[PDB]
C-alpha cells in the first residue's frame, strides 16, 4: 500500500549545542574534551620522575642532612616537588641562578654523584672538620654532604689551588659555596687571612668572591651567610678552584647527560608505575583528544588547554523519538 | 531543518529501524516492517568519521613543559609568561567552543540533506505510479509486493510495468 | 542565493509587512493585506540571536595588563613581548574578519532556507487546489476569504473541503 | 484569489560583507567592534589610579623635593604617569631594579608610608644635615624627603649598625641609597674611610655595597653619582644596615599589601570618578563586545585587539526594496 | 552532494563544454552543440574570486624578527620564546588546515546548489511542455529549433506557443 | 528534442582535502600556502643586509685581525652571520651582555667607524705594540684593531685619563676590554702596579675594575682572561677613562643611529642584489599568501608559519569525467 522515507531515533539522551540551538538531543555524538585525569603522577616516556622525599633541589644537590638517599635514580622525565619538600640550604643564604638550575636539570638520561675531590686525599694543608648546628642529623652539628668546609691548620691557611678535568664524558654540575662571617674576629678565627679571596674557572667560567662580613638577623641562630654557586663542566674542560679563604669546597658532584624540554611539577598527587602521554599537577590524562579542562601547566604531548566544561560533537541527526 | 526534512515535512524518527541512520517502511498485504538504506547511510557514517577525524587528528602536538619558574625580581616575565597562556587560553577556549557550535549545526544540516536526497531519490523513479501523501510516505498506484519493495529500496524500481 | 528562494524566483521583499521576516501577501474580496508567518519567523529570530550571543559570549576574559616596561639592556625581552601582542593581534583579527565573512554567508543562506522552506510548506497543503504562479504565488481554483487565508497561515488549510 | 510566500524589507542602508560578495545590504545587523572610547582614565575595580602629578615613581618613593608627598591614597588599581612626570632622581645615578619596582606597585591595598628610623634619634654618632644643590627646594639646597645623607662627625665615621623589625603586620617597602664620589678625596672627606662598605641584610636579602670611584662627567652639576635599592620586608622579619661610610640612609618607608595582574599607563587624559571594566591609554572602553580597535595596550578585562576598522554581523535578511 | 545535482541524479561533468562552469547541451533537428549559461557561471566565479581573495587579504602582519639570542644562563626565557613561536605555529597550522577542509567543503556545495538552481529554472518555465527524465535532461513534447532552444537558456520560454 | 543541464569536467588531476572526503579531483583550483624560496639573501626595506664573513658580530667590532678585508655599509636592515663565522674574541674571556649588544645593532641607518682615541698621540707614556699568539694572523702573533693593548714603557704604567665628547650628533657605541693576568708575577710585568683599577665613567656609566689575578685551564694556551664592555655615549656626553694598568684601551669606536625591530639571520645562501619583504635562513619568499611553509624564523612582514605540506583551495568543482 505504501513506503516511506524516514530516519534513525534511540533513547539517546546526549545532548549537543549548535550555533543555532542550545541543547540538541542527537542519536549519536563524540567528545572533544578530556575532563578527567587518573589522579596520579606517572612515568613520562617510560621514565619516572625524580622524587626528593624531605628537601626540595637544593637541599638534594648540596646534600641536605636530611635528605636520606635511596640511591636516586640515574634518570628521570621531570622532576616532583611536594608540599613535603622542606630542608633547603640549611645554612641560611642566596642559592645563585636558583631558577635556571632546576629548569636545566629538568630531564637527564644519566646522573651520577662521586667524589671529585676526596675529603682524606684533597686538602694536607687545610682543616676539613667543620660542622654546625645549623645542618643538624641526629641531634648533632654536621655539614652538606656534598660540600667541605675549609678552615685554617694551626693559625695558618695557605693559598689553595685545586683543579678538575671532566674525563666522565658527560657535563659535571659542580657546586661550591662561599661562606660569609658576621664579623672580623670570626673571618680571621676561620680562615686567618682578612685579605681572603675565591677564584673559580673554567674555559667557560670565570667567578671571584670576596667574604661580605657583616651583622645579619640571625636565621637559624646564625648572623653569617653561605652563598652557593654552581656551573655545568663540559666534557674535556677543567675547573680550578684557588681560595685563600671563606671556600666552601666541591666534596661530590654530579655527572649527567641533559635531557630537554621538561619541568618540574609542584604537587602532592602520589607517584606510581603507570604510565602517560601527558603530566597535570592533579593527575594524568589521556592525549588523544584535542582539548582539555584539567589543567593549563602541564608536561608533555599534551591536548590544548580551555575553559570549556562541554565539547560535544554531534555525529548522529536530531534524535525524534 | 534547513532542507525541510528532519522535523520537516517528515516530522518524526524511527525508534524501529535500527541498522542505520536512513531507510524505509513499507506496508502492503503481504506484511510490514523497517528496512535501512545501506548506500545512504554508509556515505553518511564515512563522511562525518571523516569529519570527526579532521578535528582530532589535524591537532598538532609536540612534548612542551608548559610551566616556568620565576624569583621575586622576576615578577614582570613571570607576568610575560602568564600573558602567553592565558592568550594562548583565551584563543583555544573560543575557537574551540565556535568551531564545534559551527560543525555541530552543519553536521545536523547534512543528515538532513541526505534524508532529502533520499526521499527525492525514490520520488524520481515512482513517479506519477505513486501518490505523494506528505509526511514522507508514497501511496502506489498498483500492487507492490516484497520483491517490488525491494526494486524500490535498491533504485532499480521498474516504472513502465505498472501502467495505471 | 544558495536555496534559490530570496532573489531567486522571489525576486523582491516586501515593505509593506512590517511584522516579521518571512510572511503572506493576500487578496481576496473581503481585501487584502500583508501577514508575517510568526513561527518561522520567531524560530528565525530565536536562532540568529543564540547565534550573536554565541560569538559575543563564548569569548572568555581575564583581568590583564598588557603593557610592560624595560630598560635598554632588555630589549631582547622587550621585543619578545611586542611579538606575543602581535602574535595575538594576528590571529585575533584574521580569525575575526573571517568569522564574520564566513557566518555572514551563513546567516542570508538561513533565511534563504526558511523562505523556501515555508514555500514549499504551503505548496503542499494546497497541492492542485490552485496553481503555482512562480513569483511565490498561488493562485486559488475556489473562493478563500479571511477566515480560508488564515487557515492557510495556520497550518489548518482544508483540503477536501474546498477540492473543486 | 492568490495567496503569495514573501520576505522582509525596510529602508536600512545597514551594509555587511561576506564570503562570496562585498556590500551586501541588510535590513538588520548588529556591530561586533567597540571602535569608540570615553577620552577618561576611569577607576578599575571601583578604585582610583595613583597619580604622580609631576613626578615619576622613583622621584615620589624618594620624596624628591619638588613632588608632593603623603597625599598617596591608601590603594590603587592601577598607576598613571603623564608627559608632566619629569621628576625622578634629581641626584644622579642608577635605580636598581626600578622596573620590577615599578611592576610590583602597580596596585596595592593598605599603603602607609612611615617613619622607619627617625632623623632625630636613629643617628647620634654620625652627621645628618647633608645636602645638595642638585635637589633644591625654597631657594636653598635640600634633599630627598625620605632618605638622609650620613656623613662624618667630626673627622670620624664610626661603624653604624641599624636595624628595623616589622610588626605592621603586612610587607615593607625599604629603599636606600650608596654614594659614589668622583674622587678619592671626596670620599675622605665625607666618609672618611677608603676601605668603606655598605651592607644590607633581612632573612631572605643580602647585599654588600663599596664605593665605585671614577672621574666622570658632572650631570646636574654633580660628578657624584648616587644609586637607588630596595626590598620588600616580610612580616616579622628584621632589616639591618651596617656601614663604614657612603649609606644613604631610610628615612621613611612604606608599608603595603601588593595586588597583581595591573599595571602602569602613560597617559595625558584626564582621571574622572567613572566606572569601567576596560582602561585604554586614549580612554575607558565598553567591555560587552568581543573585539576593540582602540589600543592594544590596555589594563582590565578587556576585548580582544584586532586591526578591524569595521565587523558587522548580519542578523536579518537582504534588503531588496 | 548536499544539493544532490553534482554526483546526483546529474551524475557526470561535461569535457565538451569549455566555455563555463554549468551549462546546457541541445539535441534537435537542426543539430546538437554545448552552450555555457552566462549568467550562473559568472557570478559564481565571481563568488569565489571574492571567497578566495578574502582568506588571502584579511591576512595582515608586520614587521618581525621572530628569531632570538640567549646565553646557557637564559635557559628559562629562551623556553619561553620557544612556547611563543611554538604556539603560534599549532593555532596556525591547525586553523588554517581546518579553515581549507571546511571552505572546500562550501566551495562543494556552492557549486552543487547553482547546478540545482539552474535545473530547476528551466524545468520551472518548461513545465509539462517537455519530460522530466531524472538524468537532468528534458524531451521536449513540441518542436524545439536553435531559436527555441536560446529561449529555454535565455529564460524567455514562452509556454502557451508549444502546448502542442 | 531534447535539452541538457550539466556541468562542466576536464582533464585536471588536481585534488583537494574537504572535510567529509579526502582527496577530491576538482577542476580548477588555487593554493594558499607558499611553498618556494628563492635560495638568496635579499635586501629588506630598500637595503642590504650585514655581513660578517669569517667573523662573527664579536669579531668585527672589536676588529679581529680576520675582520680586517670586510666592507661594511653605512646602514644594513639585518645582520648575517654563516657557518663560516668563527673568529670572535680570539684573546679569552666575557663579552659582557653580547645578545643584547647584537640584538641592538641588528638594523642601523648610519654607521660610521672613527678613530677615538687616536694610537699615535694618545698614549706617549704607555706602550701600544701588544700582542698575543692567541690572535694571530698569518702565523704571526697579533692583536684586535679596534683596540689597544696598553702596556707600560720602561718600568712604569703612570695614571692615564683620558677623555672623549661626543660630536657625532647621533649615539656612539664605545668597546673596551680588562686584561686579567694568571699571577702576580705576569701583573707586574705588564702593568708594575699590583694595586691597578681601571675606572669609566659618563653620565650613564660608573664603573671600577680590578684585576682579578688567577690561575685558570689554558684557552688557546692563555690562563689569563680578557673581558669585553660596552656602552652607547649620548649626543653631547663624555665618557672618561682612568687606569694604572689592564685597560685594553678603545682605540677605534662605532658612530650610529640604530633602528628597530630586525634581527640577526644565520645562513649560508648568497647575498645578492633583490629585494623581498620576507627573509628566510633559507632563502626569500613571496609574501603574497597567507602561508609558508618554507622556515619557521623569518624576518620581515611574512605569511605565517606552518607545518602543513598542502592548503590547496577549491575554486572549481568536483571533476568527473
Ligand atoms: C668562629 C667561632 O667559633 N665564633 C664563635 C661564635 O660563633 C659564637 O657565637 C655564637 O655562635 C653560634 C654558632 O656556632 C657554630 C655553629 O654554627 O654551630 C659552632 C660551629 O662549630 C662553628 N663552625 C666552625 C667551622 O667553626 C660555627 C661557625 O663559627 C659559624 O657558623 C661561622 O659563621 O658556629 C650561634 O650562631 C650564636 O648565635 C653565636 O652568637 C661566640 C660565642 O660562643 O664565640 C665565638 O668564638
Ligand atoms: C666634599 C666637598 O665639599 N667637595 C667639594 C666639591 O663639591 C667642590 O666642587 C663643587 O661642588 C659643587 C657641589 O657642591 C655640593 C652640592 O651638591 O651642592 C655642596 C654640598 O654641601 C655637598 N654636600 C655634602 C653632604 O657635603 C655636596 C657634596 O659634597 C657633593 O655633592 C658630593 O659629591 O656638594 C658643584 O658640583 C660644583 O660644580 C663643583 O665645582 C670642590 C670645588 O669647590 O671642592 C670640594 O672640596
Ligand atoms: C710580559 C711577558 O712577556 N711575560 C712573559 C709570559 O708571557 C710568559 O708566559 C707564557 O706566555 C705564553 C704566551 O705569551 C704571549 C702571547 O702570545 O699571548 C706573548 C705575548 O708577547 C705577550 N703579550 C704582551 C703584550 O706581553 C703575551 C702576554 O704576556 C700574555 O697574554 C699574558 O696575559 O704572552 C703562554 O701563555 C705560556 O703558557 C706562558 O707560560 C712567561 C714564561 O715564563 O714569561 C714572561 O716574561
Ligand atoms: C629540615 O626541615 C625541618 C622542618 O620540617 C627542620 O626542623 C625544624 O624546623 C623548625 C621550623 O619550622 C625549627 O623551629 C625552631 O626551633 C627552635 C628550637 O628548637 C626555636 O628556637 C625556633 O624559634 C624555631 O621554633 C626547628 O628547630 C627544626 N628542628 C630541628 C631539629 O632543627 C630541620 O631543622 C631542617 N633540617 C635541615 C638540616 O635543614
Ligand atoms: C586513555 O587511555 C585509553 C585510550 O584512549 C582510554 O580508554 C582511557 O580512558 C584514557 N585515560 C583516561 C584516564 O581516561
Ligand atoms: C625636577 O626637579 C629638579 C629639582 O628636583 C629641577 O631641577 C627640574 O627642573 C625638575 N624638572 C623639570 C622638568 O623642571
Ligand atoms: C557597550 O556600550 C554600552 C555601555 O554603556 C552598552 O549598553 C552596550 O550594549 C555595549 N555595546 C554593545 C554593542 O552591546
Amino acid at each position: 500500500d505504501t513506503i516511506c522515507i524516514g530516519y534513525h531515533a534511540n533513547n539517546s539522551t546526549d545532548t549537543v549545542d549548535t550555533v543555532l540551538e542550545k541543547n540538541v538531543t542527537v542519536t549519536h555524538s563524540v567528545n572533544l574534551l578530556e575532563d578527567s585525569h587518573n589522579g596520579k603522577l606517572c612515568k613520562l616516556k617510560g621514565i619516572a620522575p625524580l622524587q626528593l622525599g624531605k628537601c626540595n633541589i637544593a637541599g638534594w644537590l648540596l646534600g641536605n642532612p636530611e635528605c636520606d638517599l635511596l640511591l636516586t635514580a640515574s634518570s628521570w622525565s621531570y622532576i616532583v616537588e611536594t608540599s613535603n619538600s622542606e630542608n633547603g640550604t640549611c645554612y641560611p643564604g642566596d642559592f645563585i641562578d636558583y631558577e635556571e638550575l632546576r629548569e636545566q636539570l629538568s630531564s637527564v638520561s644519566s646522573f651520577e654523584k662521586f667524589e671529585i675531590f676526596p675529603k682524606t686525599s684533597s686538602w694536607p694543608n687545610h682543616e676539613t672538620t667543620g660542622v654546625t648546628a645549623a645542618c643538624s642529623y641526629a641531634g648533632a652539628s654536621s655539614f652538606y654532604r656534598n660540600l667541605l668546609w675549609l678552615t685554617k691548620k694551626g693559625s695558618s691557611y695557605p693559598k689553595l689551588s685545586k683543579s678538575y678535568v671532566n674525563n666522565k664524558g658527560k657535563e659535571v654540575l659542580v657546586l661550591w659555596g662561599v661562606h660569609h662571617p658576621p664579623t672580623g674576629t670570626d673571618q680571621q678565627s676561620l680562615y686567618q687571612n682578612a685579605d681572603a679571596y675565591v677564584s673559580v674557572g673554567s674555559s667557560k667560567y670565570n667567578r671571584r668572591f670576596t667574604p661580605e662580613i657583616a651583622a645579619r638577623p640571625k636565621v637559624r641562630d646564625l648572623a653569617s651567610r653561605m652563598n652557593y654557586y654552581w656551573t655545568l663542566l663540559e666534557p674535556g674542560d677543567t675547573i680550578t678552584f684557588e681560595a685563600t679563604g671563606n671556600l666552601i669546597a666541591p666534596w661530590y658532584a654530579f655527572a649527567l647527560n641533559r635531557g630537554s624540554g621538561s619541568g618540574i611539577i609542584t604537587s602532592d598527587a602520589p607517584v606510581h608505575d603507570c604510565n602517560t602521554k601527558c603530566q597535570t599537577p592533579h593527575g594524568a590524562i589521556n592525549s588523544s583528544l584535542p582539548f582539555q579542562n584539567i589543567h593549563p601547566v602541564t608536561i608533555g604531548e599534551c591536548p590544548k588547554y580551555v575553559r570549556s566544561t562541554k565539547l560535544r560533537m554531534a555525529t548522529g541527526l536530531r534524535n525524534i523519538p | 531543518g534547513l532542507f525541510g526534512a528532519i522535523a520537516g515535512f517528515i516530522e518524526g524518527g524511527w525508534t524501529g529501524m535500527i541498522d542505520g541512520w536512513y531507510g524505509y517502511h513499507h506496508q502492503n498485504e503481504q506484511g510490514s516492517g523497517y528496512a535501512a538504506d545501506q548506500k545512504s547511510t554508509q556515505n553518511a557514517i564515512d563522511g562525518i568519521t571523516n569529519k570527526v577525524n579532521s578535528v582530532i587528528e589535524k591537532m598538532n602536538t609536540q612534548f612542551t613543559a608548559v610551566g616556568k619558574e620565576f624569583n621575586n625580581l622576576e615578577r614582570r616575565i613571570e607576568n610575560l609568561n602568564k600573558k602567553v597562556d592565558d592568550g594562548f587560553l583565551d584563543i583555544w577556549t573560543y575557537n574551540a567552543e565556535l568551531l564545534v557550535l559551527l560543525e555541530n549545526e552543519r553536521t545536523l544540516d547534512f543528515h538532513d540533506s541526505n534524508v532529502r536526497n533520499l526521499y527525492e531519490k525514490v520520488k524520481s523513479q515512482l513517479k506519477n505510479n505513486a501518490k505523494e501523501i506528505g509526511n514522507g510516505c508514497f501511496e502506489f498506484y498498483h500492487k507492490c509486493d516484497d520483491a517490488c519493495m525491494e526494486s524500490v529500496r535498491n533504485g532499480t524500481y521498474d516504472y513502465p510495468k505498472y501502467s495505471e
